[PDB]
This record gives structure tokens, C-alpha cells and sequence, in this order.
């Protein structure tokens, strides 16, 4: 029962130092230059079957 | 058409002209030197040449390979200066503080020079007739105990001239300290090794994230903490 | 298994001139695949002349030589912008009145 | 698209906030840290620990995202039940692992 997993797989990678910050002159459609990426897993599941000590 | 005056056009085409004069200004106010005024020659009275009521000290100086292109420059004109009496050794002693200083040449016909430069004066004196050219000292090519030769480029045509200008770094803010994006206007805090100092003249920003935090201006850190450290 | 890990730097930074976006997409109300974002942005509000209406691409009268902000597509004004923008252009060197 | 030509929500759960380049911008709301994610989606056996060596210049909190490929266990015939696996996060901290 319930949903399966759905776990964000692969991410496109961070931008690398020295890459220059683009200038967009009028209209056009751009892609994605990643600056900050963080995946934050919560807990949709019930009960205590994940115990952390420390 | 150059932005020259009707007088300069008439003198340019003239059958027999007065000797053309080149007046150099090596300005270093932008790099921690100060402005010097030089001129290859001295007037008939054996005194420094006066132009627009300003003195240019006699000094062996010569530039060669100046040109105007539709395409680029493809030459890089060389400015060579006498280094007897170690003027130039003493000028920088590092040739890092000489780079990026500006150089202004002015071409003016002798007929338009001030009356002070001549024994009989001059009825044709005019402080308005000249052809100006700006250059930026780009690298000190060579420096003997006779002379030092520099390499000049057009302001818009140097190694540091690149479009889209800002380079996206991790852990290094590009904004100039206490400038306008940096925005900080508080009391002095630390030096550039992040040693806390309450002195006005000793504080500078490290441009690391830590440096920033000393002025608690992490708000506006012009860096991008967290992008990749490796260039790739 | 060990899927991944995050280095987290906890400052609240504005990126005070960049024009960023960022989405913050939830997982279970979506697919397992990659989230490949693409914005149909418009441009950069660059300093066109006064007397010029950009949306109608029109000129009022004798220019007067002033400058105002607006977005436009005019390549002439894009050029002007790139030569004389202090922050990311040739504004630092060159300067206005030298163009 | 996130929104249709008619204002229909074509996708649910995304919350794109947008910032122009204005000099005084506020941090994008809903974002409170920088962070930087590295996927190395590898498995962990008994006598093969891993080690990663995090060497950033600026990291302050560090999140790990480990998991269970599966937690199925059967006894004799059928009767699947929770299996109870165990995992350690160590940091070198001077001599060896705490
Ligand atoms: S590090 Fe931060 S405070 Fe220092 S100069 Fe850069 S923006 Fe201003």
C-alpha cells in the first residue's frame, strides 16, 4: 500500500568557481545555473523505527 | 574625422608647418603613484615646455607604433623612457604598481603653444588646438640602467577588459570594501588576516566569508558560498 | 546505502545584484526524474533614452540627451549598456562622455 | 509550464520565488541557508567502511542522507516483518573515529 519512494534521483551540478554571471539582454528563454542546492528529507512515515543516538 | 579644430586642419594641410610637439602625462593616481608631466624637448629659452599654462619637464621619452584600427590594434604601441638617474627604478621597483596607470599623449603644432615658450611671444597662442590619445600601461617589457620600455593598450582593449564582467566565486567577495554593493559604513573592525583591530587606517576586508562576518555584512557578501571550489 | 550528504553554510545571503530564482519543489507531488528548470525570462531593464517609448518602439521629439530606466530589446541601447555599466560592464574604465 | 494559459496548476508542490537584480533584495523566503548537495549513491557492507573527507572552507552543519535499499525478512515460509538494520556516522576528530 501507499506511495512508492520518489527520491530526486540525480541533480544537475553546482556552477564551479570562476564561471562569470551571465547577462541576459531582452526576452530569450534560459536554462538553470545552480548556486545553492540542498535536499532536506523529512519523515512522512509513522512511529520510531529511525532512532538516532548522540 | 578626428575632433580637431579648423586651425589644426589648416596647419595640417599647410605647405610649411611649425614642428609638431608630443606632450606625455604618465598618471598613476589609480595605482598608488602620482601624475608626472614629460616632453622630449625644451623651448628656445632652454626651459620646460608650458602648454595650457602647465609645465612638461624635459625628459628623454619616445612612443612608437601608435595606430587607429577598425579591427583591433594587433601592434600594442611601446613607450620607452630614460632610466638614467634611476627615475624609473625608484618609480615602482616592482613594475606591478606601474601596470594599469594611464598615459595621455597630446599632439599640438608649435604655432599654438603659449607666448611664455617663445622670446618674442606668440599672436597665434591657443590652449584649445590638440589631438589627445589615452593608453593604459599594461606590462613593463624591460628595464635597464639606460631606459625602461612599457607596453600600452587602448582603455577598452586590455587583458582585464572582458565582458560579462563579474566572475562567480565561492568564498571570495568581489565588491570593493565600503564601496556601494558592500554598503558597510560602520566603525573600523579588522585587518585582512582577520585580526580584530579598532583602527580606521589598519582595517581592510579579507573578502573571505569570515572577513565579511567581522562587519556582520554577510547580507551582501558578493560571493556565492557553496558553488563548486574546483574550476573544471 | 549512503545516497548523499549536504554541506550547509547557514547565512541568509541576498546575492545583492544577481537576478536569481529558485523553486523548492516537493517530491511525492511530482516524479522521481530530474527537475530540469527553464524560465522564459524577459531581459535587463537597461538605461534607454528619455522620449523613447519601448513597448511601441517610438521617439517623441528632439532627444535632449537624458537617460531613463525601462526594459527594451533595442540593440543600440544594449550596446550602450554593455560599454558603460559600472558593475559588470566597461563602466570601471572608459566611462560615459567617452562613448 | 507551472501555470496553464488559463491559470490552471499543471504541476503541484513547487513554489518558485523570483528575484530581479535590484541592489537591496531580501533573501528568497523559504531559503534560510546556502547548503550544497553531493550525491554518491553507494552501498555499505560489513568490513568496508567508506570515508569522504569534507574539506570545504565554510561548512557549519553537515547533513547525511543514508537509507535501506530494502528491509524485507521472511522466517520459514512467508511472515515478512521489520528487520532492524544499524549504521554509524563517525568523524576523525584528532586520533581516530568518534
Ligand atoms: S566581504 Fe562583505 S562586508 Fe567585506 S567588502 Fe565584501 S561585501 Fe563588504
Amino acid at each position: 500500500n501507499g506511495k512508492q519512494n520518489t527520491y530526486f534521483s540525480s541533480l544537475d551540478n553546482m556552477v564551479a568557481q570562476g564561471n562569470v554571471l551571465p547577462v541576459l539582454y531582452g526576452e530569450m528563454r534560459v536554462g538553470s545555473r545552480v548556486v545553492s542546492q540542498e535536499i532536506s528529507t523529512a519523515d512522512e512515515g509513522d512511529g520510531g523505527q529511525v532512532v538516532v543516538i548522540g | 574625422m578626428q575632433d580637431i579644430r579648423q586651425e589644426t586642419l589648416n596647419e595640417c594641410t599647410r605647405a610649411e608647418q611649425s614642428a609638431s610637439v608630443v606632450l606625455w602625462e604618465i598618471d598613476l593616481t589609480e595605482v598608488g603613484g602620482e601624475r608626472y608631466f614629460f616632453c622630449n624637448e625644451q623651448n628656445e629659452k632652454g626651459e620646460p615646455v608650458t602648454w595650457q599654462g602647465r609645465q612638461y619637464q624635459p625628459y628623454p621619452i619616445q612612443g612608437s607604433g601608435f595606430e587607429l584600427n577598425g579591427k583591433g590594434t594587433s601592434t600594442r604601441p611601446t613607450l620607452t623612457v630614460s632610466n638614467l638617474y634611476g627615475m624609473v627604478t625608484g618609480m615602482a621597483e616592482d613594475m606591478q604598481s606601474l601596470v594599469g596607470g594611464t598615459v595621455v599623449r597630446r599632439k599640438v603644432y608649435a604655432r599654438f603653444l603659449d607666448a611664455v615658450n617663445f622670446v618674442n611671444g606668440n599672436s597665434y597662442a591657443d590652449p584649445e588646438q590638440e589631438v589627445i590619445s589615452r593608453w593604459r600601461i599594461e606590462q613593463c617589457s624591460e628595464l635597464s640602467a639606460v631606459s625602461a620600455s612599457f607596453v600600452l593598450s587602448t582603455p577598452t582593449e586590455t587583458d582585464g577588459a572582458v565582458f560579462p564582467g563579474r566572475i562567480m566565486l565561492a568564498n571570495t567577495c568581489t565588491w570593493t570594501y565600503r564601496g556601494d554593493e558592500c554598503g558597510y559604513s560602520g566603525p573600523a573592525v579588522a585587518d585582512e588576516y582577520d585580526q580584530p583591530t579598532s583602527d580606521i587606517t589598519k582595517d581592510k576586508c579579507s573578502k573571505c566569508l569570515s572577513g565579511c562576518k567581522f562587519r556582520n555584512n554577510v547580507g551582501n557578501f558578493g560571493g556565492f558560498l557553496s558553488i563548486n571550489k574546483l574550476s573544471q | 546505502l549512503w545516497s548523499s550528504y549536504t554541506e550547509i553554510i547557514d547565512v541568509k545571503q541576498c546575492y545583492p545584484n544577481t537576478a536569481l530564482v529558485g523553486v523548492q519543489v516537493d517530491s511525492e507531488q511530482f516524479g522521481s526524474q530530474q527537475v530540469s528548470r527553464n524560465y522564459h525570462l524577459r531581459g535587463r531593464i537597461l538605461q534607454v533614452p528619455s522620449n523613447y517609448n519601448p513597448q511601441t518602439r517610438q521617439y517623441s521629439g528632439i532627444w535632449d540627451g537624458t537617460f531613463k530606466p525601462a526594459y527594451s530589446n533595442n540593440m543600440a541601447w544594449c550596446l550602450w549598456d554593455m560599454l558603460t555599466h559600472p558593475r559588470y560592464g566597461m563602466g570601471k574604465r572608459l566611462g560615459a562622455a567617452d562613448v | 509550464p507551472v501555470l496553464d494559459t488559463e491559470g490552471n496548476t499543471n504541476i503541484s508542490g513547487v513554489t518558485v520565488v523570483f528575484r530581479a537584480g535590484e541592489q537591496e533584495q531580501t533573501p528568497p523566503e523559504g531559503f534560510e541557508s546556502s547548503g550544497s548537495e553531493t550525491v554518491l549513491g553507494t552501498e555499505v557492507k560489513y568490513d568496508t567502511p567508506i570515508t569522504r573527507t569534507i574539506t570545504s572552507a565554510n561548512i557549519d552543519r553537515l547533513r547525511f542522507t543514508f537509507g535501506v535499499q530494502a528491509l524485507v525478512e521472511t522466517t520459514s515460509k512467508g511472515d515478512r516483518n521489520p528487520s532492524e538494520v544499524r549504521l554509524l556516522v563517525q568523524i576523525q576528530r584528532n586520533g581516530g573515529w568518534v
